[PDB]
RNA sequence: CAAGGAGGUAAAAAUGACAU
RNA sequence: CGCGGGGUGGAGCAGCCUGGUAGCUCGUCGGGCUCAUAACCCGAAGGUCGUCGGUUCAAAUCCGGCCCCCGCAACCA
RNA sequence: CCGGGCACUCUAACGGGACUGCCCGCGAAAGCGGGAGGAAGGAGGGGACGACGUCUGGUCAGCAUGGCCCUUACGGCCUGGGCGACACACGUGCUACAAUGCCCACUACAAAGCGAUGCCACCCGGCAACGGGGAGCUAAUCGCAAAAAGGUGGGCCCAGUUCGGAUUGGGGUCUGCAACCCGACCCCAUGAAGCCGGAAUCGCUAGUAAUCGCGGAUCAGCCAUGCCGCGGUGAAUACG
């Protein structure tokens, strides 16, 4: 069911199904569910129609998720553009933002090995 | 014209005129030598009888060692009128 | 240099069993030194056997490792940088361990989900003298076969 | 700096966190027990000597 | 090489301590550093005596402190000074119960502190080294030991190249525990560096 | 998954407690 | 029992370093 | 200056004629092996196809103009 | 827990206990093989212990020390920066790629050590880190700690997935004068690479390898996945 931006987990446990959205993980899962008061190893499969819009109701508002918190995130990172700080250059160089070891590892930023050899 | 050092207290001898990296009964010494290094458009003119000169083998390969006193050479890389990793080393 | 001829480690028997075989095959089932996990897991497809068939899960795992035995390998040996393979015989020590390593590993390599059902399955496959470490089986002793040229050379 | 260094050891003011543990046979900073108010290096040396009350080898 | 300190190697059986006392925590740290700034002090203006030990005891400001000398001259009788504000100067940073005790040390030439250090004087008045090596062991060899074992190591007679002079009769066993080894050392300074000198003094035990 | 912050298991690992990890009881 | 006199012989594997 | 052939990674060579894929050995760069260097083993990168135009949907390739390189020819007086 | 008792367990102090002494066989002897003998054996299992010497090994940055040099400075104080930099290369590791596995709940079983300028029971606020209280403990008394792998129950169902946790946004806490450069945790959200590793290369022969947690030193805090220890479960194989 077209929940929030995405519709894909069918015949897979609503707390397990609702995880499969930017801005739902696990903690915000089994809350979502437990307030909309909606019992959590269900099929997902199109189940009662009632307690599927209850659940859209609820997630879809009260916190913002998907696309639109994607765009809030990536503008938080924008904020550190202009005349920004020293975390905002470490994003523009593409190096890791919390001041780490760059000597060595950093691949999840930097990407994979380039080598110079001399 | 010397391009880069590997010892650092040969890098301030030469640069800020720095002595305390050296000994210094040799400072007057490895200047001279340094001087002469940065000079010589060709590995030929470091050829002078007190140097000593030669090029090493094995790993050392490419690299070539002046004599400054005793067991001490100044080891370097010397390629199109420059040297590079200018080092103070062990025989 | 092997001054001593390293003497046979002896085991503890089972429990229900008493099997001075068994007990060897449980330690091949356990990783990390967990007996309780391994153990548990032949019991298991010791009751699995029941159900499939109705044999005695104590003659099924024993006829198993007997189908399962290398009655001659092959081994590299002497002149030449190591040049030749000599088949050579198989010590009932030697058979008795390949046997039980070729089962556990055979029995994990099967596509089953539940670890007692792949040694359950691949006992009784061995049991009939079909099981994929019959194949192991099978194949050492093809490799043994086609080097009786200079089998001579024995030793 | 090593001798105006033992003072700043002994003086400790401005701060309590610039305080800090320092040998006192030695002027040592690293591998200081504060049991002994030694170096490693010194208490083996003591150790050895029969000078440390109790202090005796560890085998076992 | 690598040996162990062969006083330490004993110190439990054989061999007992030089600082007898016993405190727990916060005031371990505190007693030692005094403990030590008297084997200090004393080391200094007592070397005349050549002290072999330096024993201190402590009881809740007691601090027993027994100095064993060959030759005790430098005490002279009571109030003939060279003891009483000398053993009085002590608690100028003690304040405590400064009972010096002065010990005869009968045999010199089997007490391995003295011996070292008699050695060390000689390296010091220009002396031929292993000459004096040899000496100084049949001379504690010839006061009745069981064995003996004398090292000078480095710089030897000056002359730039460092050396090791050794000479040793009798029995040494170094890794039996049941020893009974005397183990002395001292620093020789000479207008050309520094030399150590090694004594071990052997006697039976079982 | 030792160096997951949220398991009894990764609490245990990295010692802490938590959330994922109550100080007993 | 204890050996002398006879004959087939390893491979594919090179180099050397920085004052006496 | 008269004919014929040729310019392609650092080196030497293919691929062109039957337009749409540029491939080979060496070298270079990374990693192994060894105390170390070579040899050896594993793994990479690297080419405006001489140049200026043309044809074509598309040019290393087919057509012209120059520019070098190599080879033949230059005889009868 | 009390009365009372201390024979069991434990605590730590000295002892007893095998020396192939006893039997068969081999041998000239040393010794070897085998057997009741007992908890134990033919150095029982581990430590501490490292010959003469070798490497012009290491170490003047622990310390001592010869010689050279520096002295309105090569010394001294301070604030700030830096040792944490990153296109890359190597070592030692930690965490994984999952189902003999992961998550949640319940429920057991250790040793060795550390603490009243601290360890902090039990309550109270808090999703939690943690904060307020506040008892006992100069500690085989009180506390750090519930050991964890295990067991029981339940849920995922093999798909980068409830595997995996990197990276990044946001919100907090604690130490600290202060954590931007550079601290550890906590909570929400992101959820990367990895589906088991080329040429090569390492460790271990019995409580061992493998796997699991615990303690301590340094320490205000901590970049510790390190080092030094503790015990839990506990293989495989050795022809040669
Ligand atoms: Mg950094
Ligand atoms: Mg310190
Ligand atoms: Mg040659
Ligand atoms: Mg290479
Ligand atoms: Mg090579
Ligand atoms: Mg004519
Ligand atoms: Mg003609
Ligand atoms: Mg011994
Ligand atoms: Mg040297
Ligand atoms: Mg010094
Ligand atoms: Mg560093
Ligand atoms: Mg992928
Ligand atoms: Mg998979
Ligand atoms: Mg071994
Ligand atoms: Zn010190």
């Amino acid at each position: 069911a077209r929940i929030a931006g995405v519709e894909i987990p069918r015949n897979k446990r609503v707390d397990v199904a609702l995880t499969y959205i930017y801005g739902i993980g696990k903690a915000r899962a089994k809350e979502a569910l437990e307030k909309t008061g909606i019992n959590p190893a269900t099929r997902v499969k199109d189940l009662t129609e009632a307690e599927v819009v209850r659940l859209r109701e609820y997630v879809e508002n009260t916190w913002k998720l998907e696309g639109e918190l994607r765009a809030e995130v990536a503008a938080n990172i924008k904020r550190l553009m202009d005349i920004g700080c020293y975390r905002g250059l470490r994003h523009r160089r593409g190096l890791p933002v919390r001041g780490q070891r760059t000597r060595t590892n950093a691949r999840t930023r930097k990407g994979p090995r380039k080598t110079v050899a001399g | 014209g010397i391009k880069s050092f590997k010892h650092k207290g040969l890098k301030l001898l030469f640069e800020k005129g720095v002595t305390s990296g050296v000994p210094a009964q040799d400072v007057d010494r490895i200047n001279d030598r340094l001087q002469a290094i940065d000079t010589a458009t060709e590995i030929g003119e470091l050829n002078r009888q007190i140097y000593k000169l030669h090029p090493l083998k094995g790993d050392r390969e490419g690299y070539w060692s002046i004599t400054v006193r005793a067991n001490w050479r100044i080891t370097f890389q010397f390629i199109n009128g420059d040297a590079y990793i200018l080092n103070y080393e062990d025989y | 240099a092997r001054r001593r001829r390293a003497e046979v480690r002896q085991l503890q028997p089972d429990l229900v069993y008493g099997d001075v075989l068994v007990t060897a095959f449980i330690n091949k089932i356990m990783r990390d030194g967990k007996k309780n996990l391994a153990a548990r897991i032949f019991y298991d497809a010791c009751k699995i056997i029941q159900e499939k068939t109705g044999q005695e899960p104590l003659k099924v795992f024993k006829q198993a490792v007997e189908n399962v035995k290398p009655r001659m390998e092959v081994r590299s040996r002497r002149v030449g940088g190591a040049n030749y393979q000599v088949p050579m015989e198989v010590s009932p020590r030697r058979q008795q361990s390949l046997a039980l390593r070729w089962l556990v590993q055979a029995a994990n390599q099967r596509p089953e989900r539940r670890a007692a059902v792949r040694i359950a399955h691949e006992l009784m496959d061995a049991a009939e003298g079909k099981g994929g470490a019959v194949k192991k089986k099978e194949d050492v002793e093809r490799m043994a076969e086609a080097n009786r040229a200079y089998a001579h050379y024995r030793w | 700096a090593r001798k105006a260094l033992i003072e700043k050891a002994k003086r400790t003011p401005k701060f309590k966190v610039r305080a800090y543990t320092r040998c006192v046979r030695c002027g040592r900073a690293r591998s200081v027990y504060r049991f002994f108010g030694l170096c490693r290096i010194c208490l083996r040396e003591l150790a050895h000597k029969g000078q440390l009350p109790g202090v005796r080898k560890a085998s076992w | 090489g690598n040996k162990i300190h062969p006083i330490g190697f004993r110190l439990g059986i054989t061999r007992d301590w030089e600082s007898r006392w016993y405190a727990g925590k916060k005031q371990y740290r505190h007693l030692l550093l005094e403990d030590q700034r008297i084997r200090g002090l004393l080391e200094k203006e007592l070397y005349s005596a050549g002290l072999a030990r330096v024993d201190i005891e402590r009881a809740a400001d007691n601090v027993a402190v027994t100095v064993h000398v060959a030759k005790p001259g430098v005490v002279i009788g009571r109030g003939g000074e060279r003891i009483r504000v000398l053993r009085e100067e002590l608690a100028k940073l003690t304040g405590k119960n400064v009972a010096l005790n002065v010990q005869e040390v009968q045999n010199p030439n089997l007490s391995a502190p003295l011996v070292a250090q008699r050695v060390a004087e000689q390296i010091e008045r220009r002396f031929a080294v292993r000459r004096a090596i040899k000496q100084a062991v049949q001379r504690v060899m010839e006061s009745g030991a069981k064995g003996a074992k004398v090292i000078v190591s480095g710089r030897i007679g000056g002359a730039e190249q460092a050396r090791t002079e050794w000479a040793a009769q009798g029995r040494v066993p170094l890794h039996t525990l049941r020893a009974n080894i005397d183990y002395g050392f001292a620093l020789a300074r000479t207008t050309y560096g520094v030399l150590g000198v090694k004594a071990y003094i052997f006697l039976g035990e079982v | 998954g030792k160096g997951d912050r949220r398991t009894r298991r990764g609490k245990i690992w990295r010692g802490t407690y938590g959330k994922y990890r109550p100080r007993k009881k």
